[PDB]
DNA sequence: CGGCCGCTACGTATC
């Protein structure tokens, strides 16, 4: 399943 | 260096899909359509914040033309002893407007203008018990005046604060509760940490009964301890040169508690 | 019960041939020191015959004494939470981890029983 | 889309003629004709604000060609830590005058002028306990000097605040208490929601003994929970396609409380 | 007996 | 307190002269068998003198031993209701 | 709407 890097979600967030 | 690449992976952070996160996102979608205020409660290491952040990273701001961003879900976190001006200030900044000098009535009138026009449906307040008792007047006011659902997130202490005021305790009576992992659910989750978060060179087989006894006594079912114990063990394993975790190295880490 | 089930001091049990006998009456032999497992006997030709070793589902790795399941059930009743095998285990493991003379006595009594093994 | 039309309708709001509301209007007409100041009190979900909006929306403002409006009843709701200026600011805006910058005595003088000009008979102050203690001097003054019945609405904390000033306590002594539904009255009211509010395609028979046990334990007799439980159950059951509410689906909504 | 929509009461008001 | 209030065992008391003494400390003298009325004494010239009788607002016609008021208060605090 | 079946709760007896 997909598991998200926590800093990547921050970089992608608006 | 191949070792350095992987050590930089383990000290990081990630969001794993789990049944509690998935339950909350279904429930909050029910509240966001109904425009009903509610609260989320549970013990301090259950992952209420990561479950709310995963909901803030769904429902992204829709930018258009030269209009203000359409933000369906606003998530803020107050500072300790948060006053009425501190709440409006953070709402105004999160929606990307600059706050200037004025008095209380001005922050309020301005907060209602940016909440209008710009498409807010839900406001999520983390650590709700940092709010000063009077600010709840402004939280209720918004929830009743604008079709905005307000969600209060927190620990059991939050309810001890809320029960001090009937007026609040009744707008926010509906709740969802986060629990601890057990039985098959703790065992199944240990495999996801191994196969999706750790991804060690060869498999440590943490679902095996002796590794589960060590992990059960260590973690007590808290996802915020499972995430912590296994990174600490995997960093120790790799920096000592092991291709996996083993009974003695995991007991060395768990003995720190 | 249908689905091959036995429910007993709030704990629910599953057994290897037990689904063959839903609706029937069974004689259950158990240890007050360890109620995770139940020996199931049934009446046939007006004699007891052994049937199976039923086990508390999801507790096969775990040991509950009857006074612990009882104290957890009392606390669980008064706490207003739901009845289940883990829910009872959850109402044990806090009161375990967190003392009261009976529990302090039980710990010294246990240490003697350990030296018997 | 017939479903989406009902989800858009049911998340809305209504006012129902109930005994508690008919009782308040007969009482407030008595206080308005006699010009006597008084208070309305009771637990936070009894529906006191809806009962007062049903009063304000009867007794409509009267218009005479080029005169200021004749306004028999004023309902205002103060912000938190309301000061003398904030009360006067709101009364002035409600009678449709823009408030220009001035000292507290300019706001006082202009407020007295517009109350006497618009022919106000009654002033209703909701959530009265948001008032700062000194402002009651100006509320007592409005009621002493002008022929105005001030009505304070609040809950049991308002009495704990009124009892800290002898001058307010001995003036606002007359009162009506909003109470909870029970027995035949709760039973009869559940039928009024089924037939006048919910509009489901087949009878849900909510007044039956197997259903009243569910609804009694959920609502505790509060009209503000009854409307909330029964809208949430209607929204939810229509999104699954049933023409009713039934035992298990209502126990799903009630298990959130 | 008559029941009222909160928003219709708002629309009918002064 | 302001407006002549005293607080004692969670009951709030008021009386015939107390408002003129706001901010001063008074010696409450009371009977544990019935706390619905309290005698209030004050110190003047280092001599204690009688001031007034203070009555628990809204229950002047009832009776309460201190044990009833204390036990009921624990039930209210445990229940989580206001007092 | 009515009847049958597991888990709690009250009453009684004894060391
Ligand atoms: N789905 C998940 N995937 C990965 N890690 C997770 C997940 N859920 C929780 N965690 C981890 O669990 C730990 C608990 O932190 P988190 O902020 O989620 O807890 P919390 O219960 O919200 O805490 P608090 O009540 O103090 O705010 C963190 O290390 C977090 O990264
Ligand atoms: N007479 C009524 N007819 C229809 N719906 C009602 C009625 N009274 C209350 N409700 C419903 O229940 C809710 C009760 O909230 P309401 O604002 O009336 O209570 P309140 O007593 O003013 O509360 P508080 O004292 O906490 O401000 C309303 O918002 C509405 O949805
Ligand atoms: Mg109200």
């Amino acid at each position: 399943i997909e598991v998200w890097d926590y800093e990547q979600l921050r970089e992608e967030y608006g | 260096e191949w070792l350095q690449a992987e050590i930089a992976r383990l000290k990081g952070k990630s969001i794993v899909p789990l049944q509690q996160v998935k339950t909350l996102h279904d429930w909050l979608d029910g509240k966001r359509k109904a425009r009903k205020s509610c609260r989320v409660v549970g013990e301090s290491r259950t992952g209420k914040t990561v479950a709310c952040d995963a909901y803030r990273y769904r429902h992204k701001p829709q930018q258009e033309a030269g209009r203000p961003p359409t933000v369906p879900v606003v998530y803020i976190r107050p500072h300790q002893k948060c006053g009425p001006k501190d709440l409006f200030k953070k709402i105004t900044e999160y929606l990307k407007y600059r706050v200037t000098k004025g008095t209380v009535s001005d922050f309020r009138d301005r907060t209602i203008e940016v909440l209008k026009g710009c498409g807010v449906e839900m406001l999520i307040i983390d650590e709700a018990d940092r709010l000063k008792p009077e600010t709840f007047a402004d939280v209720r006011d918004i929830a009743e005046d604008l079709g905005i659902a307000v969600v209060l997130v927190g620990t059991d202490r939050l309810d001890a604060v809320i029960k001090r005021d009937e007026q609040v305790l009744e707008r926010f009576r509906a709740h969802l509760r986060f629990g601890k992992l057990s039985g098959e659910d703790f065992k199944n989750t240990v495999e996801m940490w191994e196969q999706m978060v750790l991804k060690l060179p060869v498999s440590s087989n943490l679902k095996s009964k002796e590794m589960l006894r060590i992990l059960t006594s260590a973690t007590e079912g808290y996802i915020g301890r499972l995430d912590e114990i296994l990174r600490e063990a995997a960093i120790r394993s790799l920096s000592r040169g092991l291709k996996k975790i083993d009974k003695a190295v995991l007991q060395e880490v768990a003995k720190e508690y | 019960q249908r689905g091959g089930c036995l429910q007993f001091q709030n704990l629910m049990y599953r057994g290897e041939y037990l689904a063959g006998y839903a609706g029937e009456t069974v004689n259950l032999r158990f240890d007050p020191r360890d109620i995770t497992t139940i020996l199931v006997y049934r009446q046939e030709n007006n004699q007891e015959v052994f049937l199976t070793r039923a086990h508390a589902q999801g507790l096969e790795t775990e040991q509950l004494a009857l006074d612990e399941a009882e104290a957890a059930s009392r606390r669980l009743r008064t706490a207003g939470k739901t009845i289940s095998n883990q829910s009872l285990l959850q109402e044990v493991v806090d009161r375990d981890a967190l003392k009261e003379r009976q529990k302090l006595e039980q710990t010294v009594l246990r240490s003697a029983a350990v030296d018997e093994s």
